[PDB]
Parts: structure tokens; C-alpha cells; sequence
């Protein structure tokens, strides 16, 4: 009800936008999933600022379901690699890891927004409510642009992991016979297929009504299609292409470092307080 | 109340009989239990005996000392192991405890002062007698001379109050309000020293770093409280004068707390770092105390109890590490999680309490001083945010740096932790939590 | 053993710069087919300078090093199991002397193992005395 | 039990309630003894105004009486807070219309509480509270009610 | 034993069409790749498949069976008079 | 649609969540009235949230009657959900017509 | 083992003969040794070492006596080692850009988008609809059709 | 389970101090009998008073 | 440190359980998605027509005649 | 799993044989790179890079100067993996 709604919407929008781009440059499997988590948190914070509780709560539970599954998949993948999170080493896991890759595919699609998975029921209704209410022009663009970005990096990760040709080391422990790890995963996997629809009939004693023109209701799917193609297609390469990330070196370093936030918060700040400790003790506790 | 005093007096001869070191603590622990049963106190004084009473304020501080002074004997088992004048050592604590019990149980202001400082000399013997490093001299004087220099002028301020009130008894004093500027400085600059205030704390890092483990306990455990306890009794009739100069003390302690926290981050000595952590929290205690509000007073009483148990607790752990690694520097002490993993648990809980972590009694008191200070002036939110932030910055550095990393290379083989050490740590922390259940008693002294 | 001497020949500075240059190249072009293509070209640039005077070479390294640093990747690859890697020395193993402080009943769970260690202790002293002159 | 689960819900509530009621009725209640406990009553004592400036027992009498009355008055506010506390939970979503009178009772009590014990801090005693009243009344007749400023 | 080290003679650069694309480029540029026979093992089709096979399998694994189950689901629904 | 037109020619676009500014009976020979179905007691007894206490309440109450009748298997009440949504769709249309009416009228006054 | 009084720094060195003993006293060859400026806050004759990119920039693969500190047996320790330690303000490689550059970009972007968002706060895209007609007493809500 | 021996027999001496300490202050309360059942807040009603004084 | 290791080679064959599981997971997902599209095709497109406000006549809104 | 020494001997030689600027006949455990096999310094760098990827770690540039024959490389990898069998 107050000015804080104005601010939270802006800050949240950047958070979901920034990691959306950051996820398209990071190369650590463990980190890409982390920015993915953070990117969707901004989505809740923004819709939450609109004034809706069930929508935020509904998506929150949905996020926990499949996002936990993704990390479980990553742990199995990494442990079979030589403890390396980098995606540039991995590749071709769709056949070397049948079961784990299948466990990932469902989770990734849930993030993508394939209709009637866990994520779709939450992402859809949220985007629809955004287009129904009185939103900011800048906020609206970030909402839908991030969804394109959300699918972009996700299939970018598909290429570097499953469809991409193998790029590992000479000695590879590729194996998918860890049943003890797998049984726990199928608990989440079942829920990620029914968690969405189940909660729709329970969370909402008064379902939201929506009636929007076709050329916006279909925008959520269309961007997801563009994002999936754009993320996948651009990920490809050849011998005589242009390393666009290298060419715009300054921009890539900016977006690949999360806008220098780690530097700002870890190397641009700690120098000053710690020096002050010396000047005090140097000049008072053993000086004046 | 005399039940306690005469119990202690007749335990003095146990110092002389041989092979009675361990039979002493049990008599010291048992009396705590007996004292723990006689809680029926109120804001006003109760159980009068010739000049000795006890209210809810004095009770908690007395009971804190009996607990702490009992743990001193557990901690300083090395004195028993090497028969290093243990009999004299025991007599020092039994005498010291009696001075504390009288100091808090005294009903008249002159008495409080009489045993206020008199407890110092048993402490001073403790530092010189059983301290390792050569600097216990140059730290023995600081403790004695900062205190005496500011306590002797307080004696004049006490006598000047007879000729106006006609008596010392605390209740009769509260009926008056004095307007003389110097008198204000002759009854608070004497306690502001012992708190300590940031600019007159130069004795605290020296006394604590050099004193033995037991001396560290009582110095950090009860001596810093006698300054705090004294203020709670003498701002009652300095209310008017307190309003003209409080803003000087609040600013110094608040800014003093922040600056010391940075100083903590640049320390490299465990004993030094814990000692400087005492000044940080004691700045909040003093700050809230001088706010004079109901919350700032009850909260300050609470935090003094909690902080003493914790800072006393953290001095146990530094002694444990120092006893084996032989050096108290942070560089030597690394990765102790990989030598003494069972010990590292106690490091965390005592460390966590120091940073106002729940559900400790420390967080209850700190919530309150924070409330009073904020109500005093919304400008206090600036550093009060910084101080609480940095008050965890060094605590993590203290814990993480000493427990986490890869082990030291030059260290020679040493014993692992013993049951005595674990039992000592439990008695420090475990009350610090369960006390939250009955904060009813150790909070509402007003 | 041998402790490396800090002095590094100019020939070695070129060697190291070549190794860093190639490794940086992998990060930009992950794919092996592309990497091998570009890495070959990178080696060509060095052979077109192999026939030059050292003093001229001093000028080459300076711009050769600066351009590398000016083109450093924002997320350079490492090997997870080695110095700087994300998974380097995760575990820490205490010194041997820990074992000797076990409670005697604890030692009874591995009587063979502690039987052997005490035979080794006898050998170790004689080994240590000879090595360091006792 | 029109709902399926609610039909199952009541089944459990029978299982957890059945034994405890039996246990309460079978062992605890039947075996206990009859005994009554009473409620402290305090005879009102002279206020601080009657006390002389030299006697301490009479001041001590009133200071304790003031403190006991403070507790009663501290928490008569607390009870009124709990009423508005409970109405907001027992009347939602339409709770604004019903809690509004309760909050009006609460806010008035706070001001009367703050006019009496307010701004004394710790060490507030019968003498200080009474003397605030004397100064307050003098200002009232001279400058009117507080909040209007001086003349 | 954990594995057996195959012989260098087995790996022939002409097997992998992708690597051979590199050589014709280097010949045009005038260079030669020594470390090319190493890369061959990564692109063995029978054991690693191609880009097309890995993509088809990854996205549509079980789709054929998934559809077949759905037809049974529609069968039961029709036999329960639900679809209409 | 969009809302730049409101920025560039605000004289024509009524604006966000516009409350009607013309006489409701203007331009109408008559326009019939609107009738509640659910009393205050009925709304309160079912704890109907205040933002849902609009004209559709009775259908919403019917939804809770059925939904509570088969909980948790609320899919056995999917039919009832259709009507409540079927109705609240009408209100959105009425709000739409209410908007266009004002937009069309607001244009007329500019012309004259 | 000795004590602190037996190891505290000597007064600032003034002579070459004094410098050489001072360099000896810290196990340094006479060329490394460099006392602090002695403005008045100096550390006496204590050396000045490190102060570079930090400890973590030291060679990791060298066989250090103390790998944990990345230090040798009797080697002295920089007076500010607690600040340039591996976990404190240090980096493995020189930063890509000047320290000023990073702050400008992040804040420059942030401010550049704060203004844009707030400038559009009025121009909210709204669907073409009137307000909820919540039934209020004594108020007249109609339906369009006759 | 206590693990106490004959040395704890000396403990009776400190317990002796407890009883002596208890006795004196108990004797002191018997010296405090001039507001006993006379204060305005607990004073007995004037007339027909209990034989034994409370406390 | 998986007990399986392969040198310059694809991993060994797969047990029956893993082979089946991959299809069951992937197959189960698709079965769910298809069924919802079959039975609820009105959620991807609007379940309610968005009315063309322009199509409305001036009279039905009661627009007075100029 | 344990990396047998015999495998290290096989793994090293496999890489060298695949390297096209070396002789498969001269190539043996004892041969020198720059002396016998006519390897340049830059060529010797590329070989180490293959060794690094072959076994999965960094061979420091300072310590690569001790690796002047495949036996030394075999010894190095054995020392790092402490497989002395
Ligand atoms: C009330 C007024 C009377 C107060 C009490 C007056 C008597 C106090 C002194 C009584 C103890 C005298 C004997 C003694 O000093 O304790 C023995 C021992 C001293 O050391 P040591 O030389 O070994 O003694 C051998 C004799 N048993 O014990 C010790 O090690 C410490 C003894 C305490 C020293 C206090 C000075």
C-alpha cells in the first residue's frame, strides 16, 4: 500500500533480470542453478509487491519442488565427473546418464514452462495477473523478458550437458547406477509432475479470473519458444564464427560478473574498515 | 544472608589441610545450591542482618559470582596438578568471594565502596602470583592504579553525601536529587573507568591478556560488573545531573563500541580479542544504563549477567587451546576442529552467545538496551546498527579462523580434551540458556 | 629433493606465456574442434617471432603479456582437483601422532594396526638419527 | 462430517481425546484431595501526600503501594490489548468494524497510563509520580490542556 | 583391471568428419595439427552418437510409450463416459 | 490496447481504474438496476474475504458449500467452479462496457 | 623460547652498520630490509614486507615450510599480514580494471535505471476497465442492458 | 555414585558455619518486632487479634 | 569415486532397471502433459473470450446522439 | 580406483605416439625430448599440456623443467598419485 511497493518492485525486477543475463554467461553448473534460483526469487518479490499472497505462496512451494530436484541431479552429475562444476567439461550425458538426465529433463522443463508441469501453473498465473493489473512499463518488460531469459540459459545448459558432444577427460567415471541417490530423487520427480495441479485446487478457494487478448496470453509461450531456440541456437559454434562474448569483452565481463557485485561487496569495501582498525589502535590504543 | 557468609568463613581452613583442593569446589558448588533456594526477594531490601540484605538486583549478581568463582576452581586444575602454592591460591579465591558477597549484599553506599575496591587486592595477588608472561607486572599496575586513581576521589564524594543525607543507606539516598556538577563526576567517572569506557579502557586489554585463566574469569566475570552494579545504585539520585552530561557518555560508548569492533578485527591474539570484545558489549550496557528508562535499566542488569558468563566462558576455551599449543596467537591456533572436534562445538555455542544469538539470555538483554537507546534518540540507530553488525564480524573471525582452516605445521603432540574441560564449558553455557525460562526473576529488579 | 630457483630465464618467460595463452584460449573457445583450430594459429604467431633478437623479444613479451591480461577470461578454467580449483584439498588429514592418544580400549579395535605402528616407531628413530645426525 | 477427510479427521480426534479423558477421569481427578486457595487483598494505605518529609516508613508504605498499583495498571492495559488482539482474530476478514471500538478503549487507556506513570523512567516512585501531577495541574490551569502550547 | 589402454594405431583421423573439417582448413591456411589424433575418441558415433541422436533421445525419451499410455487413459475415460 | 494514448492525448482516455464521470442515466431512456443475492450474514458466516464480497458472492458461497462437501478431492466440484468464473467474467465485461461508455462519451464532449 | 621483551623491535636504524645488524636480526639479506618511514607512527626498525596483491598471490606450488600461511621457517611476517592474508583483502591476479571503474559501472547502471523506472511510475499500463463495483449501501450500480 | 570419602567428613565444619549463620539471623528476626503485625498494609484489625503473631 | 571407470570409451552397458527407468520417467511426464491438453485445451488459450470493445454499438452502451 | 604404474606407462606412451611430431620407434621410456627426439621448447610445452589433460591436474611451469624424458613424467604422475607399485 505504500511507497515501498514501488521500490521493492524495481529492486526485485533487476534481481530477476540481472541473474537472467548472468546465467547465460556463467559456466559453473552449480552456479547457473544458483542464479536460476535467485532469478525466480525476484519474480516472487515483484508479484508480492503487487499485493497478491496466494500467487507468491503458490509459486514459492512450486520453486522448492523442482529446484531441489535440479540440485540433486547436479550432485549426481558432478560426483561422476571429477568433482568439476564447469559445464565446458561435461557433455553428451543424455546417453551416458539415462536415468539422471531424464530426472533433469522434467525439472528443466518445469522451469521452462512446458504446459501443465509444476512451474507452469505458477509462472502462468503470475504473468497473467501482471498483465491484468496496473503495472509499470519498465516492470512489464522485465517480467516477460526474464521469462525469455529463464528459458534461454536453461537450454543453454542443455546443450553444454546433454545434446553437446562429449568434452570430458580421458578417464571418465560416467555411471548412473547410484540407486540410493536416485530413489530419493524420484520422490521429488513425482511431485514435480503433480505438485502444480494439486495445489491449484487447494491453495485457491476463490480462483482468479482472467480474460486477456490472445496477443498477450500467448506472449508467455511465445517468448519461451524464442528463448529456448535463441539460447540453444546461439550456444552452437563452428570454426569461422565470431566469439561475440569475446568481441564485446567489456560487456561480457560486466554481465559475467553479476554487475561486479562480488567485487564491490568483497574487494571494494573490506579495505576501508580494516585499515581503520589499524589507525585507531596505532594512534590511540598504543598512541594518544 | 549470614548463612552464606559464615559458610564461607568456616571453609577458609580447608585451604590449609592438604589434598582438599577438590573438596573445596563441592563446598563452593553446594553453597550455590543452598543460595539458589532462598530466592524470595523483591525490589526493596530483604533478609536484613546487621547491615546485610539482598534485593533482586543484588541476588542475581551474588549468585553469578558464586557460580563463576566455583568454575574458577575447575578451570585452574593446573594449579593443583603442579602443587603451585595451591593452598595459597585457594585462600585467595575464598577471600575474594567473601569480598564480592559483601559488596553486593551491602545495604549502605559506604560499605559497597569498602568492599568494592578491597576485592581488588586479592585479584592483584592472583595476577602476579600465577601469571606466566613477564608482563603481569606492567599489567598488574594498570589494574591497580587505574582503579585506585578514580576510586580514591569517589571516597570524597561518598562522605560529602553523609553531611547532606545524614546516612549511606541506598533507600534513604533516593529521596534526594543533587545539582552539583563535580559530585556527578565523583560517583560516575569512578564507575565509568571500571565498566570500562572506550577511552579509559587501556588497562583492560593488558590485565586480561596477562592474567591467569582464573584471573581472566573473575576480571571479565565480576570486576566489570561492580562498575555496572555501582551505577545502578547511584544514578537514582543523580537523575537531574545525568541529563546534562549523558550525551557525552552515550556518544563515547556508542562510537567507542564501533571503533573497538574494528580493533577486534585487526587483533591476532585470542586473549586480546576476547578482552576487546568485552569493551564492545560493555559499551552498550553503559549506553542503555545512562538512558535511565525502565527498559534500559532492566536490560542492562540482564546483559551484565549474560555477558559475564559468556566472556568468562570464552576465556576457558582460550586457556584450553593455549595450554596445549603453548601460544595464544591466532596464527598458531588454526583448524582446531581437526585436532579437538568435540571442543569446537563449545567454541561455537559460547561464540554464538557473544554475538547475541538466540535463545540465549544475552539476546534478551540486548533487545532491551537497543530499545532504550533508540527511544533516547533516533540518531542512535546509525552506529547501533554498525555495532551490532561488527559485533558479529569479529566473533566469526574469532571462531572461524581458530577452528576451520588447515592445521598448524610446527605443533608438537599434545593431549586431547579432558572431561573436566567439557564439564566446565557446559556449566558456562547451559545456564546461559535455561535462564531465559525464569528471566522473570533476573530481569525485574525494578 | 630439489627446491626451484626463483631466477627464470627469458626462454622460460616465453614458455610460460605460451602456456597461459593457450589455456586462456580454451576458456573462450571451449569446443575441442574449434580449440585445436585456434590453438594451431596461436602457435603460428610464436613461430613468426622465433627468429628475432632477444631485445626485440623483450618488446614482444611486454605487449604479449599485456594483451593476454587485457583479454583475460571472466571465469577462467581450472582443474577442480588442484591448486585454485573449486574442489582443491577439501579434506584435511591430521598429523600421525593423533592415533597414539586413543584410549587403550579404543586401540583394541585394531590391534594389528597398532602392533605395526609400534614396530615402525622403532625403525623411524634410527632413520631419523641418521638423516639429521641425532 | 460431510467431507471425506473431515470424517477421517474426527476419527483421530476420538483417538487422542478418548484416552486422556479416561486417564483424567480414571486416575488423576478421582485420587486428588479437596483444598482451597485464596486471593491476596491489600488494605489501601495513605498516599504520599499525607507523608511527612522526614519519615521514611510512611514513604516506604506508599512507594510499595504505588508499585503494586503500577503493575495492576500496567496490565489492565495488557488485558485491553489482548481484547483487541482476540477480536482481530475472531472477526476477520471483517474485523475493522468490530475491533475499532476495542482499539478506542485501548488507546484511551494507554494515554491515561502514560499521563500517570509516563516519562518517569526507572526509579519512578510515589513521590515522583505525585509531583508530576502537581506540575501538570499547575500548567493546565495556566496554559490549558497540554498540546495547545503556552500563552 | 579398471580399464585397458587402447593402441594409438587404432585412432585414425579420417574417421571423424568434424576433425577432418579442421585439416582442410589448416591446409588452406598452411598449417598442420599434431594433436588431432587424440580428439578422435570423443566422437566415436556408435558409443557417443551424434548431435542429432542425442537431441532426439534427450527430449523425446519415453514419448512413444507416454502416448500409448494416454490412449489407454482415453479408452478408460470413454468407457466411463467422461470424454464427451 | 495500450496506455500511451492516455499519455499523449489524455483528453480522450479516461485513465487507469477510472471511476465513471458522467451521469449513469445519461444517454439512456433507462438502465435497469443491480441486485445482490447474498446478505451480510451469509457473507460473514462463510468468511468471504472483503475483496470477493462483490456481486458474485452467492456463487462464491455455493462454491464453498460444494468444495467443503468433497474436500480434499475438490476436482469433484470442477463443474461448480465453472459457474462462479462464468459469472465473474460478466462483471469484467460490465467494467469493460462501463469503460468504453465513458471513453465514447468523453470523446463526444470534446467534439461539441 | 624467549619473551616479547626479548623480541620487540629496536629503535629505527640510523646507520649502515646498524642496518646490517638489523637485517641480520630478521634473517633478511641486507637488501630486502626496509624499515618504515618513522613519521612518528612507525613500527620501529621492523621490516616492511608484502603490501602487494596479498598472500594469495604468492606461488602456491612452492614447497613452503608452512603451506597454510604460505610462509617459510624463520621468515619474518608483514606487520599487516592480518589484512593481506588469504581470506582478507587479497587477490590471486591483478584486477582487470581500476578500482574506480567497478563502482562507476554498477552504480552508474543502478542510477541510470532508478530514474527510468520512476519516470514511468505515472504511465502505468492499465487494462481498459472501470473500478470494481463493490456493493455499497445507498449507492446505485446498474447493468448496461435495458 | 557420590564418590565421597572420609575427607568430606571435614565438610561438617562448613555445615557448622551454616547453622551458626542461620541461628544468628533467625535470632535477628526475633529482634524485629515493633512493626510486626502493626503496619498499615498488614496490621491486624483493631480488636480480637490472633494470639500467635504471624511470622 | 564411482567404482565404474572407462578410458577413452563410452561407459559400460546399463542394467535393466536403469534402462526402463529412463523411459518411465520421461514417458510418465508426457502422459501427464498430453492428458491435460486433451481434457483442458482451454487453458493455453483463453477460457473466456476477450470481447472486442470496438465492435459494440453506440446504442447498446446508451451513447446519446449528437 | 587405484592407478597402476603399468597403466601410467601405457597412458603416457599412448599420448606421445598420438603426437605427430615424434617418432614411434625412437619413442621409449628413456628417450629425451629436446635432445633425442628433436623437440623444441614450445613443442615441449604442448606435450605437458597433453599430460595435464591426460591425468587431470596442473604440472607447474617451474617443475616442468625436470620432465625431460617420459620416465620422469611417469615418475611425476606416480608421485602425485602416490602409486609406487
Ligand atoms: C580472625 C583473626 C585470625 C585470622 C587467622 C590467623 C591465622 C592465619 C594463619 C594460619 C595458618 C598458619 C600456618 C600456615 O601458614 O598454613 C600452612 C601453609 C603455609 O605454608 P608452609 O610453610 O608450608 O606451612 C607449614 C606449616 N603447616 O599453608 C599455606 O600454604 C597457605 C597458608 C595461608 C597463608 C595466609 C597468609
Amino acid at each position: 500500500t505504500s511507497w515501498l511497493g514501488q521500490l521493492m518492485l524495481l529492486l526485485s525486477g533487476l534481481t530477476m533480470f540481472m541473474a537472467g543475463l548472468g546465467a547465460n554467461f556463467e559456466f559453473d553448473l552449480k552456479k547457473i542453478i544458483a542464479l536460476s534460483t535467485l532469478s525466480q526469487l525476484g519474480l516472487m518479490m515483484s508479484i508480492l509487491s503487487m499485493g497478491f499472497l496466494k500467487l507468491a505462496m503458490f509459486h514459492l512451494l512450486t520453486h522448492a519442488l523442482f529446484k531441489a530436484l535440479l540440485f540433486m541431479c547436479a550432485g549426481a552429475i558432478i560426483h561422476n565427473m571429477n568433482n568439476s562444476q564447469d559445464i565446458r567439461l561435461m557433455g553428451g550425458l543424455s546417453i551416458h546418464m539415462p536415468l539422471t538426465s531424464a530426472c533433469f529433463n522434467v525439472s528443466n522443463l518445469a522451469l521452462c514452462g512446458m504446459p501443465f508441469l509444476a512451474g507452469f501453473y505458477s509462472k502462468d498465473m503470475i504473468l497473467e495477473i501482471v498483465s491484468i493489473s496496473n503495472v509499470n512499463m519498465f516492470s512489464f518488460f522485465l517480467y516477460y523478458f526474464s521469462t525469455g531469459l529463464t528459458v534461454s540459459y536453461s537450454f543453454r545448459l542443455v546443450y553444454y550437458s546433454m545434446t553437446g558432444d562429449l568434452n570430458c577427460g580421458s578417464l571418465n567415471m560416467l555411471n548412473d547406477e547410484s540407486w540410493i541417490m536416485l530413489r530419493g530423487m524420484m520422490g521429488l520427480l513425482i511431485m514435480s509432475i503433480i505438485g502444480g495441479s494439486m495445489l491449484n485446487w487447494l491453495i485457491f478457494p476463490f480462483p482468479y479470473m482472467i480474460c486477456l487478448p490472445i496477443y498477450m496470453k500467448l506472449l508467455t509461450l511465445f517468448v519461451c519458444i524464442v528463448g529456448g531456440l535463441f539460447g540453444y541456437l546461439i550456444s552452437l559454434s563452428n570454426l569461422f564464427f565470431l566469439n561475440k562474448s569475446l568481441f564485446m569483452y567489456n560487456l561480457s565481463t560486466f554481465l559475467g560478473s553479476m554487475w561486479f557485485m562480488p567485487y564491490i561487496s568483497t574487494y571494494g569495501m573490506i579495505f576501508y574498515p580494516l585499515n581503520y582498525g589499524q589507525l585507531v589502535v596505532k594512534s590511540f590504543d598504543q598512541g594518544w | 544472608m549470614l548463612k552464606i557468609i559464615f559458610f564461607l568463613l568456616f571453609l577458609i581452613p580447608f585451604c590449609f589441610i592438604n589434598n582438599m583442593y577438590w573438596m573445596v569446589q563441592i563446598m563452593m558448588f553446594f553453597i550455590s545450591f543452598i543460595f539458589l533456594l532462598m530466592n524470595n526477594f523483591m525490589n526493596y531490601w530483604s533478609e536484613i542482618s546487621y547491615f546485610l540484605g539482598c534485593d533482586m538486583l543484588s541476588y542475581g549478581l551474588i549468585l553469578l559470582s558464586l557460580w563463576i568463582c566455583s568454575l574458577m576452581l575447575l578451570a585452574s586444575e593446573m594449579i593443583n596438578k603442579h602443587n603451585n602454592y595451591k593452598n595459597l591460591f585457594l585462600l585467595n579465591i575464598i577471600i575474594l568471594l567473601l569480598l564480592l558477597i559483601l559488596t553486593f549484599s551491602s545495604m549502605s553506599l559506604f560499605m559497597f565502596y569498602l568492599f568494592f575496591e578491597s576485592s581488588l587486592i586479592p585479584t592483584l595477588f592472583l595476577i602476579l602470583g600465577w601469571g606466566y608472561q613477564p608482563e603481569r607486572l606492567q599489567a598488574g599496575l594498570y589494574l591497580l592504579f587505574y582503579t585506585l586513581l578514580v576510586s580514591l576521589p569517589m571516597l570524597i564524594g561518598i562522605f560529602y553525601l553523609m553531611n547532606k543525607i545524614g546516612s549511606m543507606n541506598f533507600y534513604l539516598m533516593n529521596n534526594f536529587m543533587f545539582n552539583y556538577d563535580l559530585l556527578y563526576f565523583c560517583l560516575l567517572c569512578a564507575f565509568l573507568v571500571k565498566m570500562p569506557m572506550f577511552l579509559v579502557h587501556l588497562w583492560l586489554p593488558k590485565a586480561h591478556v596477562e592474567a591467569p585463566v582464573s584471573g581472566s574469569m573473575i576480571l571479565a566475570g565480576i570486576m566489570l560488573k561492580l562498575g555496572g552494579y555501582g551505577m545502578l545504585r547511584v544514578i537514582s539520585f543523580l537523575q537531574l545531573m545525568n541529563l546534562k552530561y549523558s550525551f557525552v557518555w552515550i556518544s563515547i560508548s556508542l562510537v567507542g563500541g564501533v571503533l573497538v569492533s574494528l580493533v577486534c578485527l585487526r587483533q591476532t591474539d585470542l586473549k586480546a580479542l576476547i578482552a576487546y570484545s568485552s569493551v564492545a558489549h560493555m559499551g552498550i550496557v553503559l549506553s542503555g544504563l545512562l538512558t535511565m528508562t525502565y527498559w534500559g535499566l532492566c536490560g542492562s542488569y540482564t546483559l551484565m549477567i549474560a555477558h559475564g558468563l559468556c566472556s568468562s566462558g570464552l576465556f576457558c576455551l582460550a586457556n584450553v587451546s593455549y595450554e596445549r599449543l603453548g601460544s595464544r596467537s591466532m596464527l598458531i591456533n588454526k583448524g582446531l576442529l581437526n585436532f579437538m572436534p568435540s571442543m569446537t562445538l563449545w567454541w561455537f555455542l559460547l561464540s554464538s552467545a557473544n554475538m547475541a544469538a538466540p535463545p540465549t539470555l544475552n539476546l534478551l538483554g540486548e533487545i532491551y538496551l537497543l530499545n532504550s537507546i533508540v527511544s533516547w534518540s533516533w540518531i542512535s540507530m546509525i552506529l547501533l546498527s554498525f555495532l551490532s553488525f561488527f559485533s558479529a564480524a569479529y566473533t566469526l573471525y574469532l571462531y572461524s579462523f581458530s577452528q576451520h582452516g588447515k592445521l598448524f605445521s610446527g605443533v608438537y603432540s599434545f593431549s586431547s580434551g579432558k572431561i573436566r574441560e567439557y564439564l566446565l564449558m557446559l556449566l558456562h553455557w547451559l545456564p546461559l540458556n535455561l535462564l531465559i525460562l525464569k528471566s522473570e526473576s533476573f530481569m525485574l529488579w525494578l | 629433493a630439489q627446491v626451484p630457483l626463483a631466477i627464470v630465464s627469458h626462454k622460460r618467460q616465453v614458455c610460460s606465456l605460451y602456456k597461459r595463452a593457450l589455456r586462456n584460449l580454451e576458456s573462450w573457445y571451449d569446443r575441442r574442434n574449434v580449440y585445436r583450430y585456434r590453438a594451431v594459429q596461436l602457435r603460428a604467431r610464436f613461430d613468426e617471432n622465433r627468429s628475432k633478437d632477444l631485445g626485440e623479444g623483450i618488446r614482444l613479451l611486454a605487449c604479449g603479456q599485456r594483451e593476454l591480461f587485457e583479454t583475460r577470461h571472466f571465469q577462467p578454467r581450472n582443474f577442480a582437483n588442484s591448486a585454485g580449483g573449486c574442489a582443491f584439498e577439501r579434506e584435511v588429514i591430521p598429523p600421525d601422532w593423533v592415533l597414539d592418544y586413543w584410549h587403550p580400549l579404543e586401540k583394541a579395535q585394531y590391534p594389528e594396526y597398532f602392533a605395526k605402528r609400534e614396530q615402525r616407531k622403532k625403525e623411524f628413530v634410527t632413520w631419523w638419527e641418521k638423516q639429521y645426525g641425532k | 462430517p460431510r467431507s471425506p477427510m473431515a470424517s477421517f479427521a474426527e476419527s483421530v480426534l476420538n483417538v487422542i481425546d478418548g484416552p486422556i479423558t479416561w486417564f483424567r477421569e480414571s486416575i488423576v481427578e478421582p485420587n486428588q484431595q479437596k483444598q482451597n486457595w485464596y486471593h491476596q487483598r491489600f488494605r489501601r494505605v495513605p498516599t504520599i501526600d499525607q507523608c511527612y518529609t522526614d519519615d521514611a516508613v510512611c514513604r516506604f508504605e506508599a512507594d510499595q503501594q504505588f508499585r503494586r498499583d503500577r503493575m495492576v495498571d500496567n496490565e489492565i492495559v495488557n488485558i485491553l490489548r489482548q481484547r483487541f488482539e482476540d477480536c482481530t482474530l475472531y472477526e476477520a476478514p471483517d474485523h475493522m468494524v468490530k475491533c475499532r471500538p476495542l482499539m478506542d478503549q485501548y488507546e484511551k487507556a494507554t494515554e491515561n497510563w502514560f499521563i500517570k506513570y509516563g516519562d518517569l523512567g526507572g526509579y519512578a516512585n510515589a513521590k515522583t509520580a505525585y509531583m508530576k501531577q502537581k506540575h501538570r495541574l499547575i500548567w493546565e490551569r495556566r496554559h490549558g490542556p497540554v498540546g495547545s502550547g503556552m500563552k | 583391471e579398471p580399464y585397458t589402454v587402447p593402441h594409438a594405431s587404432t585412432y585414425k583421423v579420417e574417421s571423424v568428419p568434424q576433425l577432418v573439417e579442421v585439416k582442410e582448413a589448416l591446409g588452406r591456411q598452411g598449417l598442420k595439427d599434431p594433436w588431432l589424433r587424440n580428439e578422435v575418441w570423443r566422437y566415436e558415433p556408435k558409443a557417443f552418437g551424434t548431435h542429432r541422436s542425442r537431441l532426439n533421445t534427450f527430449l523425446f525419451r519415453g514419448l512413444g510409450v507416454g502416448f500409448c499410455a494416454f490412449l489407454a487413459t482415453v479408452a478408460v475415460e470413454y468407457a466411463l463416459g467422461i470424454g464427451k | 490496447g495500450n496506455a500511451l494514448t492516455h499519455y499523449m492525448k489524455p483528453d480522450v482516455m479516461p485513465g487507469p481504474d477510472v471511476v465513471p464521470t458522467f451521469d449513469p442515466l445519461l444517454g439512456f431512456k433507462s438502465r435497469k438496476e443491480r441486485v445482490m443475492i447474498a446478505t451480510q450474514e451469509e457473507m460473514e458466516s462463510a468468511k468471504l474475504p472483503l475483496e470477493f464480497r462483490d456481486y458474485c458472492a452467492h456463487l462464491a458461497i455455493a462454491y464453498q458449500a460444494c468444495r467443503s462437501d468433497t474436500f480434499p478431492f475438490v476436482y469433484k466440484c470442477a463443474h461448480q467452479k465453472h459457474e462462479y468464473l462464468t459469472c465473474e467474467y460478466e462483471d469484467y465485461v460490465l467494467r469493460m462496457k462501463e469503460f468504453e461508455r465513458e471513453r465514447r462519451l468523453l470523446e463526444r464532449q470534446k467534439r461539441l | 623460547a624467549g619473551w616479547n621483551k626479548d623480541y620487540k623491535p629496536g629503535p629505527y636504524p640510523q646507520t649502515e652498520k646498524e642496518r646490517l645488524a638489523a637485517a641480520k636480526k630478521y634473517y633478511l639479506l641486507p637488501e630486502e630490509y626496509k624499515p618504515y618511514a618513522d613519521d612518528g607512527l612507525g613500527y620501529g626498525d621492523y621490516p616492511k614486507l608484502g603490501y602487494g596483491l596479498g598472500v594469495e598471490a604468492k606461488d602456491s606450488y612452492y614447497p613452503w615450510d608452512y603451506p597454510e600461511h604460505k610462509r617459510n621457517q624463520h621468515e619474518p611476517i608483514s606487520a599487516d599480514h592480518d589484512l593481506y592474508s588469504e581470506d582478507r583483502w587479497s587477490q590471486a591476479e591483478p584486477p582487470r580494471y581500476s578500482n574506480a571503474y567497478y563502482f562507476a559501472c554498477f552504480l552508474g547502471v543502478m542510477s541510470g535505471c532508478l530514474a527510468l523506472y520512476y519516470w514511468l511510475d505515472d504511465k502505468k499500463m492499465y487494462r481498459p476497465v472501470a473500478a470494481k463495483q463493490y456493493p455499497s449501501p445507498g449507492v446505485k450500480h446498474y447493468t448496461f442492458e435495458k | 555414585v557420590l564418590g565421597l570419602d572420609k575427607r568430606a567428613l571435614w565438610g561438617a565444619l562448613p555445615l557448622l558455619g551454616f547453622a551458626i549463620g542461620h541461628f544468628l539471623d533467625k535470632k535477628e528476626t526475633e529482634r524485629m518486632t515493633m512493626f510486626r503485625d502493626k503496619s498499615a498494609l498488614y496490621g491486624r484489625p483493631a480488636g480480637s487479634e490472633g494470639k500467635a503473631p504471624s511470622w | 569415486k564411482s567404482h565404474v571407470v572407462s578410458y577413452r570409451n563410452g561407459p559400460p552397458p546399463h542394467s535393466k532397471a536403469t534402462k526402463i527407468g529412463a523411459l518411465t520417467v520421461g514417458g510418465a511426464m508426457w502422459w501427464w502433459v498430453i492428458w491435460h491438453l486433451w481434457h483442458e485445451p482451454d487453458h493455453i488459450t483463453g477460457e473466456f473470450d476477450y470481447p472486442n470493445s470496438r465492435k459494440w454499438s453506440n446504442t447498446e452502451l446508451g451513447v446519446p446522439k449528437d | 580406483p587405484p592407478l597402476s604404474l603399468k597403466l601410467i606407462n601405457e597412458r603416457v606412451l599412448l599420448v606421445l605416439k598420438l603426437y605427430d611430431k615424434i617418432d614411434p620407434s625412437k619413442l621409449n621410456v628413456e628417450s629425451h625430448f629436446i635432445n633425442d627426439l628433436g623437440l623444441d621448447s614450445l613443442d615441449h610445452v604442448e606435450v605437458i599440456m597433453a599430460m595435464e589433460d591426460e591425468f587431470g591436474f596442473e604440472i607447474p611451469d617451474s617443475d616442468a623443467e625436470k620432465l625431460l624424458k617420459p620416465a620422469d613424467i611417469i615418475k611425476y604422475v606416480a608421485d602425485k598419485e602416490d602409486v609406487y607399485e
